[PDB]
DNA sequence: ACGTATGCTATAATGTGTGCAGTCTGACGCGG
DNA sequence: TCCGCGTCAGACTCGTAGGATTATAGCATACGTG
């Protein structure tokens, strides 16, 4: 595929494939010439080197290095280990309706509450604004609703505020050690780029307000809203699963 | 060390008392970064079987 | 023993004839007349000559083993067309072939994007002219500075330099440490995300509502012209094929459909709102 | 004291007078490069070395050759000013003279046949600034110094390779600067082996055979000899009394007349002196004793001529009897000892399957090139090429130096190649260590970790350029025609240019240095790393490396290093630390002569530190004499204890040499844990400079040193009166004594005005001097972005109070007043740079016009006709900075668009839109815009308006230069003319253009008038070509990347205010997020009324153990108390004498104050300018370890009429009622870290998608969702929330059906699960099929 | 006709090599 | 079958930062489509 800068970019497979096809076609040419076997031998050894390098480069011998003196990424490599498809592009995923930001204290909040910035929840609940807008009849279509949100007009804040009520959000902190590394709350819109977290559940996350960031996630489906309120709500999660002991102890 | 640190933080460490404090400080914080991976790798190992 | 494909072949050439002047002629004279064994020998013998010529033609496109293979093909074409009757040696004539076959095979399998010889041949003279200039200007020559020495077009020099632009693999580490590649950044052009997908779905469902809200003959004639409901996008003149069969009445009814629809967009809340878009 | 110091003096609580003044910060870097370019005549260094090393190069035949003559540096094409802006390397032309000499073939050496000679360019080398930076593609970058294992020899031992045996196997290793490795190692059976390049393991006698050594010589170089005589019938043996030492008498030991030891008895030291004093030489012995002993030399039968017994063969009874009757009654054997002189080479030869020299070169050749049939030359050439050729091998100076002193040698400087001697000497010391004497070296000692700054590394990379040219020279010379071919046709300039830019770009040491803080710049240039090429790796890095080593003392800082996996490797250099002439580090030390602590200083190497005993700086001098106390706490041999007076040899110079720059700025470091001290110094580097530079009330004194040496300020080259003050520039008139007699003598300093940083922050230089002020040489004229009267000003100090506040300071959370936000004091400035590129696509060229399709008049309001936003125009996310349009190809107008473009009209043209618009979110003020264009296509009208200014502003700027330079030049002539022909007004009648017309009598001053007259003309002619260079470069086309036609670079300047989420900290590692900006109504306040600025959590203190912040607070309060008293007297408008008494009483209070500043010396005017700066608060210096103690701080608090405690009676603002009991209040110098929340927060609903994985991208950079990793996944599995996970695996990530379908369902209100199956898995299926594996989805 | 591709030239020349070498604990898999 | 030595397998989780290559002759008929 071509870059924005007029450059192109190719995967190392294409390069490894051109090594296979060239040598294979050169063998067809030498079998046409009935060349001496000594040469045919080299061609067959080469062909094998290329095939073996295509399947799993760094294994039989030296991995065929390319442009930046680094080894070409082969096929097996895209299925292999951390950097493979399994761990990196299948069990772990970047996810929509997700945002992260510096957290700060929320000593006014109750246990089942957490501060959520307005401009954050704005972008996060984008399809829920367009939905409640068509209902009231303020938007006839969705690109109309898109512009209504963009202009940040006053009455759009009140609609956003409407959908978010009685709607839980997932708050994650890295690293996710135990299940309590994510807990759900009822978002409270606050003007400012900081998330406000409940002091007592700080223990579960191990979240220190020294510049911590927590990922936000919106439960879309009604089942996810029920799951978040039933299982993952902060009030329904008190005791540690490890020990029958309250992890929400004042500190 | 045969000779420990006599002073405290209110009184002030001398130049070495701090140099000595370093040895323990850097190695304690080296095991915060490096040794965490063995324990986090254990979490991974435990999970897969369970 | 030996498990490197390199050293194994390089061993087998090391146990192959090293021909004299009169020997070359004896074999070559029979090789043209087809002795079978003769063509095999002259070739087997001068594999050693191909390797010495491939020791200078490396680090340019393919590997040393890839250069020898294609260098051997040059020695073969040299054997297919050698003149023993001429008093001149073979090693001389074969070198012209082995240097050629290598250069040519590098020019094809070096670049991912197959660059033919014509655009490449010229590029070399532009680059080799840059050498002369660079040494005496002590300044890497511009597209203009190269054009003023050759007295050739500006865009030609520039477009030939555009094809010299090399590639970065999408699987190349960014920052010289396991972090992320270009694929974990570079987005997909073809499919735009749900918001762009639902834009057209909702915009085009709103039009299906606006057409059933127009006239019976006005939404027939307007839709089938643009190819909205019909199968083929016709013109004012071509709407006559269906039932219209008119040139003036089709144009007045097309625009009559659009004028009533322009008031439908002024009232619903678009018109100048959706004009910027 | 100086004038700029007279304006504001810092009270110093130091009691250890500085014998050594802090050196220049930027020194190593500068000196390093100062060696690389330095064209040394003979002592080759840098480039001169690189040429003499590689050159002369000769053809493969050896009939033609290229010889190096001389090289030179041309002045830079583009200077720093220009380079920083355009965006190309600040490099200098490399012109090297080459000489092509060709010989006659049949003739001997016809050297004089064609001595062709010409000058040739090859590559442009990035130069170093005066700051120690390299401008690469418009980025001042720093090449951090590397820390690597020093070449030579090194003895190590895996304390248990096979813990099976648990045997400490000793090994040696010769490390060269260039060349192959040479290792020697034992094994479970103590057989010596050699592994060149750590390849195959070969017996260690095989390498000796290769050096032509017979089995006999090998045994006569390691082991001793045992003389065995067979006299008449009694077998006899020579005894050196000191041999049968610590062994057992296996036989009855009896001499000329006495039995000393009995059978099966230990021979003690008494028995050895018993024998040695009796002068015993010969002893009769049994024949059973030799059974086991090894014969030394060969023994042929005198009679037959055959070997009775070969050298190195265990003797027996029958072999000895065969030798006695052959006719040899003088036998030589080896001295084997299982305890001391060990038999290793002996047992090794029994394993060694080789024979002679030529056969030993075979297995050496069969190791490194296995499979190639070996010849006499191939085997010899290889081995000779390894460690014995001037080409392949080079230990270097350091290599041979360390190599020699490791072997306790004779020479410091010797040969670059390994000699026979060297090899065997190394095997010998390896065997010494194995025996018992000799200790192994350890790598963690800095005596083995050498420092390699840029200049040597630039030299190395420059060699590879020459090596890659060597190839092209030789091959073109031999086969190419001799005569025709010129030397530059064979040279290529790209391989050198590419190999050097490889270093100045891709290298791990070559990176961008922080510039958001003077401390960041200076500490990042003083960074030293072990990583990148020729070093270590996080993957490879151990513990013992990282750990602080007692060698670091005075050399490297114990508390300066990232707390990330790159923790112990990266390290800043110590304050007074400097590089050894060879490479190691060295630290200053006060020599003690005959007890007298002399002021003579000696920089002791890492090696010699261990030798002498070194007293600490805590030790007390007797005011010119010696140590006051008899006992002195000192340190040596890497240990510490008390010693006597005469035993002390050296002493620490200052008390700050242990620490770095980063740590020398922390006050009361002595009262801070090393863990929090590290973080404090790490965050002090992240301190973004504020709007108004506020000086620190609680400093150390190092403040000025940093600000000045950073090269961010503008300090005076020559002292005199400031003729002119201006915001843009400074003009100073030089005094007669300093001013040169030739030139005019008026220095020019055009101050760098507001422009961008590498971290997108403000860079300004404001004049810190008044119009017409007398300034001394080396005084700060303009302050930098984070400096104040020359002293460093990183953050701002404020009244702080330690107490909790309704949990708004929970876990280190910060509660800041609105009054701080009102003063806009923590309001930092951000300078972003958005660029706009006109490219050449396949369809056609792009341009830059105001004509943009589908646009609001609102967007094109801030743009001009050319299509660039006005200077000073405010912009916001969505507004367009620079209008761009690209070509639009075959476009399928969809029926719904063809109708919509036919309804409202506005038919778009054949051109696409891609205008550079302010990124969604950012908002600031455009401060400047710069336009770069190729040399061709006609320009925009705005590009012409900007050319108008540059030109007419340059014409003015140069007019001003020649004008004021004229006035300063005639000012001299006017003074010269008076001396001789004294006439005042009559001379000043007619104009000044006819002054060179007037002269003087035959005098030195007549020659002076001619100098100034023809120098005035020299400037008059110079002015034109100065104008030419400006004019041309303003109309010249800058060279761009292929495809690019022109670029427009925009500079924004946002003013971000502090807000909840912003991260701030002290310098004691006390971190915190601002949680709430409290109303001024609600802020706590003292009985007197003034409120508190920040309210910190007291619980962020005990567990942290960083009590330095509390002392910073207390002193800050005291310091302010004094400013509050001075502020009151200056407001009251009292008197000069009253201020003088109080301020003199303030400066003089400390026990032994270092500075004794008398104010009777200060004039009345000088006192009032001082007091006016002291009113904000008397700035105090607390040296790192020689800081102020409670006695001094509490005494200062009594002067300020402040409480001894430091706790004040506080009242709650919300209420008005007092808090239940006192709280510490004072002024703590806090900082505003770069981690601002506007640059952090992110949100996403749906946006871009990945290329193959088809999951969203990553980061707010590209607008990407948060990653939900496997750990994040297991959490939901644990809860049981199954859809919440499946939702985050499919619709929120890949599932192409799901994501769009779900979107449409949400806007409908029906939040319904609609899964399908992520794309990333459908990829995995085909990927396994592409690997030749049948993987199909087997159905129900 | 325009672009791509194939072809020939004749002093003699006949066996490559290059490049990071404090990672490490743990676990098999062929010989010996 | 058992003990040494070779190759081959992993390495806590999320955020941010930035850049650049060398060279393949020279000219004359052969092969593919508007
Ligand atoms: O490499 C690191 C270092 C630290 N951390 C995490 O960051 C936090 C730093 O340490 P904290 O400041 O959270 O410490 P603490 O509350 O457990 O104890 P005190 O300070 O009160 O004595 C801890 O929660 C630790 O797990 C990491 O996740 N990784
Ligand atoms: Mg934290
Ligand atoms: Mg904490």
């Amino acid at each position: 595929v071509p870059l924005d800068g007029g450059r192109f970019a190719t995967s190392d497979l294409n390069d490894l494939y051109r090594r296979v096809i060239n040598r294979n076609n050169r063998l067809k040419r030498l079998l046409d010439l009935a060349a001496p076997d000594i040469i045919v031998r080299n061609e067959k050894r080469m062909l094998q080197e290329a095939v073996d390098a295509l399947l799993d480069n760094g294994r039989r011998g030296r991995a065929i290095t390319g442009s930046n003196k680094r080894p070409l990424k082969s096929l097996a490599d895209m299925i292999k280990g951390k950097q493979g498809r399994f761990r990196q592009n299948l069990l772990g995923k970047r996810v929509d309706y997700s945002g992260r930001s510096v957290i700060t204290v929320g000593p006014y909040l109750r246990l089942h509450q957490c501060g959520l910035p307005k401009k954050m929840a704005l972008e996060l609940f984008k399809p829920f604004i367009y939905g409640k807008l068509e209902l009231r009849g303020l938007a006839t279509t969705i690109k109309a609703a898109k512009k209504m949100v963009e202009r940040e007009e006053a009455v759009v804040w009140d609609i956003l505020d409407e959908v978010i009520r009685e709607h839980p959000v997932l708050l994650n902190r890295a690293p996710t050690l135990h299940r309590l590394g994510i807990q759900a709350f009822e978002p409270v819109l606050i003007e400012g780029k900081a998330i406000q977290l409940h002091p007592l559940v700080c223990a579960a996350y191990n979240a220190d307000f020294d510049g911590d960031q927590m990922a936000v996630h919106v439960p879309l489906t009604l089942e996810a809203q029920l799951e978040a309120r039933a299982l993952m709500m902060s009030t329904n999660n008190i005791l540690s699963p490890a020990n029958g002991e309250p992890i929400i102890v004042p500190s | 060390i045969e000779t420990p640190i006599t002073a405290n933080f209110r009184e002030g460490l001398n130049v070495l008392q701090y140099f000595i404090s370093t040895h323990g400080a850097r190695k304690g914080l080296a095991d915060t970064a490096l040794k965490t991976a063995n324990s986090g790798y254990l979490t991974r190992r435990l999970v897969d079987v369970a | 023993r030996v498990l490197d494909a390199t050293q194994l072949y390089l061993g087998e050439i090391g146990y192959s004839p090293l021909l004299t002047a009169e020997e070359e002629v004896y074999f070559a004279r029979r090789a043209l007349r087809g002795d079978v064994a003769s063509r095999r020998r002259m070739i087997e013998s001068n594999l050693r000559l191909v390797v010495k010529i491939a020791r200078r033609y490396g680090n340019r496109g393919l590997a040393l083993l890839d250069l020898i293979e294609e260098g051997n093909l040059g020695l073969i074409r040299a054997v297919e067309k050698f003149d023993p009757e001429r008093g001149f040696r073979f090693s001389t004539y074969a070198t012209w072939w082995i240097r050629q076959t290598i250069e040519r095979a590098i020019m094809n399998q070096t670049r991912t994007i197959r660059l033919p010889i014509h655009i490449v041949k010229e590029l070399n003279v532009y680059l080799r002219t840059a050498r002369e200039l660079s040494h005496k200007l002590d300044h890497e020559p511009s597209a203009e500075e190269i054009a003023e020495q050759l007295d050739k077009p500006v865009d030609d020099v520039s477009r030939m330099l555009r094809l010299n632009e090399r590639i970065t693999s999408v699987d190349t580490p960014l920052g010289g440490d396991s972090e992320k590649a270009l694929l974990d950044i570079l987005a997909d052009e073809k499919e735009n995300g749900p918001e762009d997908t639902t834009q057209d779905d909702d915009m085009k469902q709103s039009i299906v509502k606006w057409l059933f809200e127009l006239n019976a003959k006005q939404r027939e004639v307007l839709a089938r012209r643009f190819g909205l409901l019909g199968y083929e996008a016709a013109t004012l003149e071509d709407v006559g094929r269906e039932i219209g069969l008119t040139r003036e009445r089709v144009r007045q009814i097309q625009v009559e459909g659009l004028r009533r629809l322009r008031e439908i967009l002024q009232t619903q809340g678009l018109n100048i709102e959706a004009l910027f878009l | 004291y100086s004038y700029t110091e007279k304006k504001r003096i810092r009270k110093d609580f130091g009691k250890r007078p500085q014998v050594l003044d802090v050196p220049y910060l930027l020194s190593i870097q500068l000196d390093s490069f100062q060696k690389f370019i330095e064209q040394d005549p003979e002592g080759q260094y840098g480039l001169e070395a690189a040429f003499r090393s590689v050159f002369p190069i000769q053809s493969y035949s050896g009939n033609s050759e290229l010889q190096y003559v001389s090289y030179r540096l041309g002045e830079p094409v583009f200077d720093v000013q220009e380079c920083q802006i355009r965006g190309v390397t600040y490099s200098a032309p490399l012109r090297v003279k080459l000489r092509l000499v060709i010989y006659e073939r049949e003739a001997p050496e016809g050297t004089v046949k064609d001595i062709k000679e010409q000058e040739v360019y090859m590559g442009e080398i990035p130069l170093m600034t005066d700051n120690g930076t390299f401008v690469i593609n418009g980025t001042e970058r720093v090449i951090v110094s590397q820390l690597h294992r020093s070449p030579g020899v090194f003895f190590d031992s895996d304390k248990g390779k096979t813990h099976s045996s648990g045997k400490v196997l000793y090994n040696a290793r010769i490390i060269p600067y260039r060349g192959s490795w040479l290792d020697f190692e034992f094994d479970p059976k103590d057989n010596l082996f050699v592994r060149i390049d750590r390849r195959r393991k070969l017996p260690a006698t095989i390498i000796l055979r290769a050096l032509n050594y017979t089995t006999e010589q090998i045994l006569d170089l390691f082991f001793e000899k045992v003389i065995f005589e067979i006299r008449d019938n009694k077998l006899q043996m020579e005894l050196v009394p000191e041999r049968l030492r610590g062994e057992t008498a296996s036989f009855d030991i009896e001499a000329n007349g006495k039995v000393y030891v009995e059978k099966g008895r230990r021979i003690t030291a008494r028995h050895i002196r018993q024998l040695e004093k009796d002068d015993v030489k010969l002893i009769e012995v049994p024949v059973e004793y030799i059974a086991g002993k090894v014969v030394a030399k060969d023994y042929i039968d005198e009679s037959t001529g055959e070997l009775i017994c070969a050298a190195n063969m265990e003797l027996s009874l029958d072999l000895l009897a065969k030798l006695s009757q052959s006719g040899h009654k003088r036998i030589e054997t080896l001295f084997t000892n299982d305890l001391d002189h060990g038999p290793y080479i002996s047992e090794t030869l029994r394993v060694d399957p080789t024979n002679d020299r030529l056969s030993a070169l075979v297995e050496i050749y069969r190791m490194m090139r296995p499979g190639e049939p070996p010849t006499r030359e191939a085997a010899e050439s290889l081995f000779e090429n390894l460690f014995f050729s001037e080409d392949r091998y080079d230990l270097s100076a350091v290599g041979r130096m360390k190599f020699n002193r490791s072997l306790l040698r004779e020479e410091i400087e010797g040969s670059g190649i390994l000699s026979k001697d060297d090899i065997i000497d190394v095997m010998k010391k390896l065997i010494d260590i194995r025996n018992g004497k000799g200790e192994v070296d350890d790598i963690d000692h800095l005596g083995n970790r050498r420092i390699r700054s840029v200049g040597e590394m630039a030299e190395n990379q420059f060699r590879v350029g020459l090596v890659r040219v060597e190839r092209a020279v030789k091959e073109r010379l031999s086969l190419g025609d001799l005569d025709t071919l010129m030397p530059q046709d064979m040279i290529n300039a790209k391989p050198i240019s590419a190999a050097v830019k490889e270093f100045f770009g891709s290298s791990q040491l070559s990176q961008f240095m922080d510039q958001n803080n003077p401390l960041s710049e200076i500490t990042h240039k003083r960074r030293i790393s072990a990583l990148g090429p020729g070093g270590l790796t996080r993957e490879r890095a151990g513990f013992e490396v990282r750990d602080v080593h007692p060698t670091h003392y005075g050399r490297v800082c114990p508390i300066e290093t990232p707390e990330g996996p790159n923790i112990g490797l990266i390290n800043s250099l110590s304050v007074y630390a400097q590089t050894n002439e060879y490479g190691f580090l060295e630290t200053p030390y006060r020599k003690v002569t005959d007890g007298v602590v002399t002021d003579e200083i000696h920089y002791l190497s890492a090696i010699e530190e261990g030798n002498y005993v070194i007293a600490q700086a805590n030790s007390n001098l007797d005011e010119e004499g010696h140590f006051v106390e008899d006992l002195v706490t000192c340190r040596s041999k890497g240990e510490s204890s008390l010693f006597s007076r005469d035993q002390v040899d050296y002493m620490d110079v200052s008390t700050q040499q242990v620490v770095s720059v980063g740590a020398s700025l922390i006050p009361f470091l002595e009262h801070d844990d090393a863990n929090r001290a590290l973080m404090g110094a790490n965050m002090q580097r992240q301190a973004v400079p504020t709007l108004r530079a506020d000086k620190p009330l609680v400093g150390t004194g190092m403040e000025r040193a940093v600000a000045v040496d950073s090269g961010v300020t503008a300090v005076a080259k020559r002292g005199g009166v400031v003729q002119y003050v201006d915001a843009s520039r400074i003009v100073i008139k030089v005094n007669e004594d300093e001013m040169y007699p030739g030139e005019a003598g008026i220095d020019i300093y055009n101050l760098t005005k507001y422009t961008r940083s590498n971290q997108n922050t403000c860079i300004n230089q404001m004049p810190c001097v008044s119009l017409g002020e007398p300034v001394e040489r080396g005084d700060v004229l303009a302050d930098g972005p984070s400096t104040d009267l020359g002293e460093l000003a990183l953050g701002q100090n404020m009244r702080v109070a330690f107490m909790p506040w309704n949990g708004y300071n929970f876990e280190d959370s910060i509660l800041v007043s609105e009054r701080v936000v009102q003063e806009d004091r923590f309001t930092t400035i951000h300078i972003q740079e958005l660029a706009c590129v006109s490219r050449d696509t396949k369809l056609g060229p792009e341009e830059i016009t105001a004509d943009i399709p589908n646009v609001g008049e609102a967007a094109l309001s801030k743009l001009d006709e050319s299509g660039i936003v006005y200077i000073g125009a405010e912009v916001t996310g969505g507004d367009i900075l620079v209008g761009k349009v690209t070509p639009k190809g075959e476009t399928q107008l969809t029926p719904e668009e063809k109708l919509l473009r036919a309804i409202f009209g506005e038919k778009a043209s054949d051109v696409k839109d891609s205008s550079l618009r302010v990124p969604n979110g950012v908002s600031g003020t455009v401060i400047d815009v710069q336009v770069f264009t190729r040399d061709g296509v006609e320009k925009d009208k705005r590009a012409l308006e900007i050319e108008e200014m540059q030109l007419k502003q340059a014409k003015k700027d140069l007019s001003e230069e020649l004008q004021i330079l004229e006035a300063g030049l005639f000012s001299r002539i006017r003074a010269v003319l008076v001396a001789g022909g004294v006439e005042a007004e009559k001379l000043d009648k007619l104009p000044r253009d006819r002054w060179l017309e007037l002269g003087l009598t035959d005098e030195e001053k007549q020659n002076q008038l001619e100098q100034l007259a023809e120098q005035y003309d020299e400037l008059k002619h110079e002015f034109e070509k100065k104008l030419e260079a400006k004019r041309r470069k303003i109309t010249q086309g800058d060279d761009l990347a292929p495809g690019v036609l022109k670029i427009v670079k925009v500079y924004l300047a946002v003013k971000r205010r502090i807000q909840p989420g912003d991260k701030m900290a002290g310098r004691h590692g006390n971190k915190g997020v601002i949680s709430k900006i409290n109303p001024i109504e609600d802020m706590p306040y003292d009985e007197n009324g003034t409120p508190v600025d920040i309210v910190l959590n007291p619980l962020g203190v005990p567990s942290r153990m960083n009590i330095g912040q509390i002392l910073e607070t207390h002193l800050g309060m005291a310091a302010k108390g004094i400013g509050d008293k001075i502020n009151a007297m200056l407001k009251q408008q009292q008197e000069v004498a009253k201020l003088r008494e109080f301020i003199q009483r303030a400066y003089d209070l400390g026990a032994d104050v270092r500075q004794k500043v008398d104010l009777s010396t200060f004039s009345d005017e000088e006192v009032m300018r001082l007091a006016e700066n002291l009113r904000k608060g008397m700035p105090i210096a607390t040296p790192v370890f020689d800081g102020a103690k409670e006695a001094e701080i509490k005494e200062l608090l009594k002067l300020g009429d402040l409480p001894t405690s430091g706790q004040i009676r506080l009242y709650d603002g919300r209420t008005g009622e007092q808090f239940e009991r006192p709280v510490t209040v004072g002024y703590m110098y806090m900082l505003k870290l770069n981690h601002l929340v506007d640059d952090k927060m992110h949100a996403r609903s749906t946006g871009s998608y990945s290329l193959v994985t088809q999951q969203p991208l990553g980061g707010k950079a590209q607008f990407g969702g948060q990653r939900f990793g496997e750990m994040e996944v297991w959490a939901l599995e644990a809860y049981g929330a199954a859809y919440t996970l499946q939702e985050m695996l499919t619709v929120k990530s890949d599932d192409v059906n799901g994501r769009t379908k779900m979107y449409k369902n949400i806007v409908d209100g029906n939040h319904q699960m609609e899964p399908g199956m992520p794309e990333s898995f459908n990829v995995l299926l085909k990927e396994i099929r592409s690997l030749g594996i049948n993987i199909e989805l087997e159905d129900e």
